[PDB]
């Protein structure tokens, strides 16, 4: 047939992988991003961007080491390889960092092209898309934290460097500069995330404990068939249980798969909104009331006003060595401290 | 008077909780 | 010292959804009723 | 269905329901077209980024006066 | 005019109601401390 | 196959090893040596401060 | 040279390089 | 034409030479020959 | 019957209450820009433009009102502060009542619209079933859309038969609404050329004029129709949701990081202004000529406007402000009274001692004088701390050039540390806090705030481009499978 | 032709 | 000029009345539309 | 328990509906100025 | 803001007005 309908039957040939339409774009910037991150955290540094060695060459280990975000000199730029800033050079586009937006950007097309390949999986095996909408949370994570903070902010040298150190060091960062505790939709982020692992271990047990008696051994897995048409579960026996038990209880199994799937993205999307709010330095850092209330009250002091002040000392005592640009000299005497207080 | 309201918010969803437990729709078997 | 909408946005944003709940819930309720 | 002097003056405009040109169309012209838009976009972007230099153009307040 | 087709009618269960009550006073639980401030 | 495995995968390694131990990887990926951290001339942190002169910068940076 | 053999030694031919890197990095002074 | 409009024009080009053009050929080749 | 989040889809395949909800929707967005103008109107102080401008009032439609030549009240003011003897029809009251008296009109048709649902331009004529051509209807659109564009770029912002659109200076100090030519060069797309807008909306006009034109014309491809679903109405509210968001990402953009459409007169200056001392630098600069001229230090700083100085301070930083910090920034920092000059800071050894800049990433930054050696010289302790550097003890002596305080030198440890902590802020200002009861702590300016609402709007608008997407490509297995 |  | 519990007493005062009316109307025209 | 004989359903009509509303409405105007005071 | 609330309610009333006499209960021989 035409060329077309010749490459979308060659594209979708049952192999070992699934390739797909999808995966011209998902194949070739996942693989890019990941063998990018694996080259920054085994030669790359981070001496000319944060003052800091993150490679494995350098010493570090797997929780050190990082691919570290661009120079704060470099604003919000693409840092093509044949950019201005680097000009075709290979080594200084890995010096001031463009291999963090190597990475980050072949990274977001990834993703692209993951929940691509979600739909056109879905629109073959004739599913309704519930994946790829479900991916809308780690999509959503990925654009506001590593794309939209950053776009806000000065440059992409506050966006989180992709290592575990860095990551740990981003979060700190956050809550002393942010108080992103103290944020509502973290808040609703973090119910979301805490009640999805809930709803999964209370599932899980729920299920492996309300079995069918479907087999005469005592090891239970093999009294289930791969084409089951009856349920290898009692659901009535689950309600009566959480019923009794609990107070409430599902009775629908469409709708508790429904709530276990919108739990997480709901709890992803709301701290997807705290952190675009975070973006341009519109926190809820601070209650006003509270503010003023200690001001002119010295024996008024609540958790509140001991987290203000916790995040005073991570903002100043992390200020000269998380921005060496800045160039901070902080002497001793202005540094805040409990005794100082 | 922000502590009469947020006594009320806490009241009001405990009662919701109440009712919620105590006249559900009763499951049955269809 | 708290604001003052605070209060009326407070209340209101509580109240406006929740009779709209009870209202489409008792509508719900009168169609089974007559229906039944 | 009520008729009106504005419906029947707009009817042609909405007979033609479901109505397609055979195969492919012109699907070459399109692509071409969003190519071309493509390139434009990255053109801009690029001006904005600061990563693209026009000659005669500064991306700055400063070239406001 | 005349009688349209379309109309249908809505439903709320009791389960949706106590949902919807549940989720609108914890929000405005959360929410109430940052309007006041 | 195995046979072509038992010699390319070795070569492989060993070409690997080499790419470090030679050095071609600090001239290649710019990472410092643990002897050009501080240059005499300058013993503080060198960082970047103009993008459009990044490259001729780093190159002041690193000629010592 | 299939699509499973070039995946396959995508991943494999850099994953022994870099593992040899990593442990000629492993004898390094330091 | 400064040195950055030519970067971007060759950057057109390596995209249409070493990413678009190559990939295809696989996909046309492989295709017509399965 | 059908769940509380579906309602809606019984107006799905009705055109006719379609066209009513959507009327509905455009008399109630109608009658929130009347409303929203009219509440800012009997809330905006036009008694001094340049120290207590519309962007520090937190008004949010009257800046896009002032963009796009409305610039007079009926009460004999105007926005640039120059006085209008004959206002005319289309000050801001006018507009309001305008777009109050269109959303009544609307509101009306909505109510005929809905009452009136079956019409026979609605049904197809091959089958008498309700359709829509959605190509032609497009097509139609787009070309109705191409001659508004058209007519917007050629007319009213050329002022060959409109009154232009707002231009100002390099830093905002003499901008009022003037016509501009169009610049159809390469300097016509950077974002800081309002000629650049002119050319834009006559020659992307004049396309989609022509891509009307073959929109009506042609009819789609069959595979196009079956691959796009283009007679199902939902694969046009993903295509049209996807396209929106695009846009609201891309003016989201263009509001934050600053463009010629984004006056600093009219939704204040932004972050990265502060960041790089844009306005900071003009200032040095001009003093240092006035000093190069042979003026002294004191005519020099007198020369510095008030506005230009009020732009370098970091109250009016977009982002400095609180996502529950509601209200003006006049609510903030107080309403700014008038200019108390350039303060310069000499120890008992006299060497000029600066106070660092505050960054906006700080709630809270240390007060830090430095000299032109980036030593520090004298600081103030955190709290009760001890100290070898505090000001009482280095003698640290503060002279403002300029402004109320021109001439004064203030020795007081007290008033000179207070001074330094004002400083850090950039130029010293002075505010009242009596008539709105300000609190002290930082608002945003209207630029932040839509920033932040049209990027959340963009991010939720991308998650309704996926599920509409997918319910209108996956449609035949929606019940189930 | 009418797409069915 | 007075607090907003002036506000409140107008707004809710207003609103409680109105929403009862309009929740006890909506159900009796459900029980209509059901039963017909 | 058990089903209650003396269940009886309710019903407004439109001009009750449209009666109440103004009704209120206008109170509201009148004792709006006096608690606004 | 006395004003806003006294505006709200007459317009509210006559837009009750309205559809108290535009939307009614159409009267029937029964
Ligand atoms: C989900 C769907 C998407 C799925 C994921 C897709 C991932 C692929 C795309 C990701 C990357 C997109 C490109 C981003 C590049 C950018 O942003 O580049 C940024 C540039 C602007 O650059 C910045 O501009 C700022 C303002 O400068 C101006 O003002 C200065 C004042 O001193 C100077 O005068 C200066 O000369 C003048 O240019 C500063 O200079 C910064 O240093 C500089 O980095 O904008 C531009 O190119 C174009 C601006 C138009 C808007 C387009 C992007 C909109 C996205 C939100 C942008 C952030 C808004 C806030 C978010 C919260
Ligand atoms: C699915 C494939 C895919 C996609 C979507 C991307 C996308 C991207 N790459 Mg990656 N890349 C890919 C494959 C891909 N790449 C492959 C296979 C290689 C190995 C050769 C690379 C190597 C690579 C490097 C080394 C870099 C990128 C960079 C980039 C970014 C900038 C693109 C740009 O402006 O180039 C401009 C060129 C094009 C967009 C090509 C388009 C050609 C047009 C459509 C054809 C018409 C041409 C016209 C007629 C002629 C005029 C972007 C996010 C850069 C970046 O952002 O890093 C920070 C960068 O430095 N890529
Ligand atoms: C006669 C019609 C008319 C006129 C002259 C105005 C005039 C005005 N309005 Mg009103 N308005 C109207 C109708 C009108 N309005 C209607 C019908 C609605 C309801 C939807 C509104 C809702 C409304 C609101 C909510 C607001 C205004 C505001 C304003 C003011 C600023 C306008 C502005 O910046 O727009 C900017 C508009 C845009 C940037 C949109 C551009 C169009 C996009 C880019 C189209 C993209 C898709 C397109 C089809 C693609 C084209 C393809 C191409 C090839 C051709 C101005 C005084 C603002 C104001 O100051 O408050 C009073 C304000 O906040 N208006
Ligand atoms: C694109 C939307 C948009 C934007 C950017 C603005 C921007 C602005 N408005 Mg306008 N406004 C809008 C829409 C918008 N408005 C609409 C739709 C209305 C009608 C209700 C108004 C009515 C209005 C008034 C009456 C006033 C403003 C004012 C302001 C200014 C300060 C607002 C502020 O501090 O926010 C503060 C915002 C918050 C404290 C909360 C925002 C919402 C957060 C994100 C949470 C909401 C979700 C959460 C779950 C709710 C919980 C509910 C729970 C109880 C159940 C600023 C210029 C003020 C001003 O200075 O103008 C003169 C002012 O007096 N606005
Ligand atoms: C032009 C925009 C547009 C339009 C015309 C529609 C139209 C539709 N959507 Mg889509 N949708 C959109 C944007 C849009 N949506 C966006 C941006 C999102 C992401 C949040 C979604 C997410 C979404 C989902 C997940 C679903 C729909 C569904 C529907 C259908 C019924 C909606 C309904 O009855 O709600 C009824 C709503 C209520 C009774 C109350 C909702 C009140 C909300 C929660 C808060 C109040 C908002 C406030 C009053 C105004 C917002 C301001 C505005 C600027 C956003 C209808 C075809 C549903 C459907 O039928 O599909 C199967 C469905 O399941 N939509
Ligand atoms: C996670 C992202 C995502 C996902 C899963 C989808 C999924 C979907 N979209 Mg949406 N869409 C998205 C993002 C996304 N879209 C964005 C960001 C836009 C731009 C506003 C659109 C615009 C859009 C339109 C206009 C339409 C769809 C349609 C569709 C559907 C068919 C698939 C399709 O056309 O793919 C679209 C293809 C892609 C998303 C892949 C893009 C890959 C680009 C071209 C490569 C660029 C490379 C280049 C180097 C970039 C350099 C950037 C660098 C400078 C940073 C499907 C439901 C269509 C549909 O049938 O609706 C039901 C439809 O009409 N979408
Ligand atoms: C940190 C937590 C976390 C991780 C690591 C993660 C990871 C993953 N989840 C996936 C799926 C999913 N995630 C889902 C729900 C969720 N996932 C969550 C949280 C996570 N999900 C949460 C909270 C939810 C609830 C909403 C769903 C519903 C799915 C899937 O359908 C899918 C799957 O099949 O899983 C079973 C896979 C996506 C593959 C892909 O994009 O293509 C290839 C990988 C690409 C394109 C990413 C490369 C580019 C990345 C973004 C940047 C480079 C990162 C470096 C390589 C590593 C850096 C490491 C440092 C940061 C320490 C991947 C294994
Ligand atoms: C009826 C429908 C609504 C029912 C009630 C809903 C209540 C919940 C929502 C309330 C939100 C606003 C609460 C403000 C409380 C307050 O103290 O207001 C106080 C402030 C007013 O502030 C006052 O202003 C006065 C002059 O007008 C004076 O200057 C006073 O000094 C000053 O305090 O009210 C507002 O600013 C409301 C602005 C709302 C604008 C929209 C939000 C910003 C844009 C984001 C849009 C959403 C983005 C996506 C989010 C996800
Ligand atoms: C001894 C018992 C001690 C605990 C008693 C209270 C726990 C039970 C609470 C019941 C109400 C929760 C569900 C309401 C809504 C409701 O009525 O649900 C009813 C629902 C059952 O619905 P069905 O399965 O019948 O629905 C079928 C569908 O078709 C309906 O759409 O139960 C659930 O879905 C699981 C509930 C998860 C548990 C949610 C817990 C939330 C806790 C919130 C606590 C806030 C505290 C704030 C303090 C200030
Ligand atoms: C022991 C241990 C314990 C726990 C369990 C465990 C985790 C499984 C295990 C770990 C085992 C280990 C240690 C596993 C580790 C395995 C490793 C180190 C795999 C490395 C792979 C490198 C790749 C894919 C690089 C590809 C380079 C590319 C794409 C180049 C990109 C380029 C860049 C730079 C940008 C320019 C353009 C191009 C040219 C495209
Ligand atoms: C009818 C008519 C016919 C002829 C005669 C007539 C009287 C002259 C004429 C009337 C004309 C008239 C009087 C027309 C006037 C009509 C009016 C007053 C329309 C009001 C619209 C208000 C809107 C849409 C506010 C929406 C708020 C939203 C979406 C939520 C906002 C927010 C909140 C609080 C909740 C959280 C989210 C955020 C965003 C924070
Ligand atoms: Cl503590």
């Amino acid at each position: 047939r035409g060329w077309f309908d010749l490459a979308d039957d060659w594209l979708k040939r049952d192999r070992f992988v699934f390739v797909g339409w999808s995966g011209l774009l998902l194949f070739p910037t996942s693989y890019l991003s990941i063998g990018g991150w694996f080259t920054g955290t085994t030669f790359v540094t981070s001496w000319y961007t944060h003052g800091l060695a993150s490679s494995y060459l350098e010493g570090c280990n797997f929780f050190t080491a990082a691919v570290s975000t661009p120079a704060n000199s470099m604003g919000h730029s693409l840092l093509l390889l044949w950019g201005p800033e680097a000009q075709g050079d290979f080594t200084r586009w890995c010096q001031i960092g463009g291999l963090w937006a190597f990475c980050a950007l072949h990274g977001s097309f990834g993703l692209i092209g993951f929940c691509l390949r979600q739909f056109e999986i879905a629109r073959l095996v004739g599913i309704r898309p519930y994946n790829a909408i479900a991916f809308s949370g780690p999509i959503a994570i990925f654009v506001s934290v590593f794309l939209m903070y950053p776009l806000g902010q000065a440059s992409w040298f506050f966006a989180p460097s992709l290592g575990v150190a860095a990551i740990f060091r981003f979060l700190l960062f956050i809550q002393g500069f942010h108080n992103f505790t103290l944020n509502p939709f973290h808040m609703m982020g973090v119910a979301g995330i805490l009640g999805a692992a809930l709803l999964c271990a209370i599932h899980g047990a729920t299920v492996q404990n309300t079995i069918f008696e479907d087999g005469d051994a005592a090891n239970t897995f093999r009294a289930f068939t791969p084409t089951q048409a009856e349920e290898t579960y009692s659901m009535v026996t689950a309600n009566r249980f959480w019923s009794q038990i609990f107070g409430v209880a599902f009775s629908n199994k469409r709708w508790l798969h429904f709530f276990m799937l919108f739990v997480p993205l709901a709890g992803l999307w709301t701290s997807a909104i705290g952190i675009v709010g975070l973006a341009l330095n519109l926190r809820a850092y601070d209650f006003v009331s509270q503010e003023l209330r200690a001001a002119e009250d010295p024996e008024f002091e609540t958790f509140y006003t001991k987290n203000i002040l916790l995040n005073e000392g991570i903002r100043s005592w992390m200020a000269a060595q998380d921005q060496p640009h800045e160039n901070f000299i902080f002497p001793e005497e202005v540094l805040p401290r409990g005794n100082a207080l | 008077m922000e502590t009469l309201v947020y006594t009320f918010l806490l009241i009001g969803t405990l009662g919701v909780l109440f009712f919620a437990v105590f006249f559900r729709d009763p499951p049955r078997i269809a | 010292n708290v604001s003052v909408a605070a209060y009326l946005a407070v209340l209101l944003g509580t109240f406006v959804p929740v009779v709209f709940l009870i209202t489409l819930f008792i509508q719900s309720e009168a169609r089974k009723a007559a229906e039944s | 269905a009520l008729r009106t002097r504005l419906g029947e003056l707009l009817r042609p405009l909405n007979s033609e329901y479901g109505k397609v040109a055979p195969g492919w169309g012109t699907t070459p012209i399109m692509g071409f077209v969003m190519l071309l838009f493509a390139v434009f976009l990255l053109i801009i972007l690029q001006i904005y980024n600061s990563s693209l230099i026009i000659e005669n153009v500064d991306v700055d307040w400063a070239s406001l006066g | 005019s005349g009688p349209n087709p379309n109309k249908q009618p809505v439903e709320l269960n009791r389960t949706s109601l106590f949902w919807g009550l549940l989720l609108i006073f914890v929000l405005a639980v959360l929410f109430s401390s940052y309007f006041f401030n | 196959y195995w046979i072509i495995h038992s010699i390319t995968i070795p070569a492989l390694f060993v070409a690997g090893w080499l790419f470090v131990s030679t050095g071609l990887a600090y001239d290649i990926f710019g990472t410092p040596r643990p002897n050009e951290y501080f240059t005499q001339e300058r013993q503080q942190v060198p960082l970047v401060n103009d993008r459009f002169s990044a490259k001729q910068e780093l190159e002041d940076l690193t000629k010592g | 040279f299939t699509f499973r053999w070039l995946a396959i030694h995508g991943l494999a031919v850099p994953t022994v390089f870099f593992l040899g890197a990593i442990t000629s990095m492993q004898f390094i002074q330091r | 034409m400064t040195p950055s409009f030519s970067a971007f024009i060759n950057s057109l080009l390596a995209g249409l030479f070493i990413v678009i053009i190559p990939i295809g050929t696989a996909l046309l080749i492989v295709s017509q020959s399965d | 019957g059908l769940p509380w989040y579906r309602v809606h889809t019984v107006v799905l395949n009705d055109p006719g209450r379609l066209i009513a909800v959507h009327l509905m929707h455009t008399a109630l967005v109608a009658g929130w820009a009347g409303s929203m103008a009219l509440y800012e109107l009997a809330v905006f102080d036009p008694s001094d433009p340049v120290l207590n401008p519309m962007w520090r009032q937190g008004m949010f439609v009257m800046p896009f009102m002032a963009r796009i030549g409305v610039t007079d009240s009926w009460g004999g003011w105007s926005i640039t502060g120059e006085s209008v003897a004959n206002p005319g029809f289309w000050s801001f009251e006018g507009v309001a009542l305008a777009h109050i008296g269109l959303s009544g009109l609307l509101f009306l048709a909505a109510v005929w619209h809905w009452v009136y649902w079956d019409l026979e331009l609605f049904r197809d004529p091959r089958t008498g079933n309700p359709a829509l051509d959605l190509p032609k209807i497009f097509g139609i659109h787009l070309l109705l859309s191409g001659v508004l564009c058209f007519g917007f770029g050629a007319f009213h912002v050329t002022g060959a038969w409109g009154p232009g659109i707002w231009v100002s200076d390099a830093y905002g100090i003499t901008g009022k609404v003037q016509p501009v030519a169009p610049a159809w060069g390469p300097e016509g797309f950077n974002p800081f050329n309002p000629s650049g807008v002119a050319s834009h909306h006559i020659a992307a006009g004049i396309l989609g004029f022509a891509a009307g034109i073959f929109h009506i014309a042609v009819r789609p491809p069959q595979r196009l129709y079956r691959a796009l679903r283009m007679g199902n109405i939902e694969t046009v509210l993903s295509s049209s949701i996807a396209a929106v968001f695009w846009s609201a990402f891309i003016t989201t953009g263009t509001m934050w990081y600053g463009s010629a459409t984004t006056p600093i007169e009219l939704f204040g200056p932004t972050r990265y202004q502060w960041d790089s001392g844009y306005f900071q630098q003009e200032i040095e600069r001009r003093v240092e000529n006035s000093l190069n001229e042979g003026l002294s230090l004191s005519e020099a700083w007198s020369r510095i406007p008030d506005k230009l100085a009020f732009y370098d301070y970091v109250g009016n930083n977009p982002a400095k402000g609180g996502l529950f910090r509601a209200g003006p920034m006049n609510k903030g920092d107080g309403i700014a009274e008038a200019w108390l000059g350039h303060p310069i800071f000499q120890d008992k050894e006299g060497r000029e001692l600066t106070v660092r800049r505050m960054p906006a990433f700080f709630e809270t930054f240390p007060v830090i004088l430095v000299d032109k050696d980036g030593i520090i010289r004298a600081d103030i302790p955190f709290r009760r701390a001890e100290s070898k550097y505090s000001i009482e003890q280095v003698g640290v002596t503060t002279s403002f050039y300029g402004g109320k305080l021109n001439g004064q030198v203030f020795t007081d440890a007290p008033t000179v540390k207070k001074y330094a902590r004002k400083a850090q802020l950039g130029e010293v200002m002075e505010f009242d806090r009596t008539t709105l009861e300000s609190d002290g702590v930082f608002r945003s300016s209207p630029r932040g705030w839509y920033t932040f609402g049209h990027a959340n709007f963009a991010l939720l608008f991308f998650l309704g481009h996926l599920w509409h997407g997918s319910r209108t490509l996956f449609r035949d297995v929606f019940s189930g499978i | 032709v009418y797409d069915e």
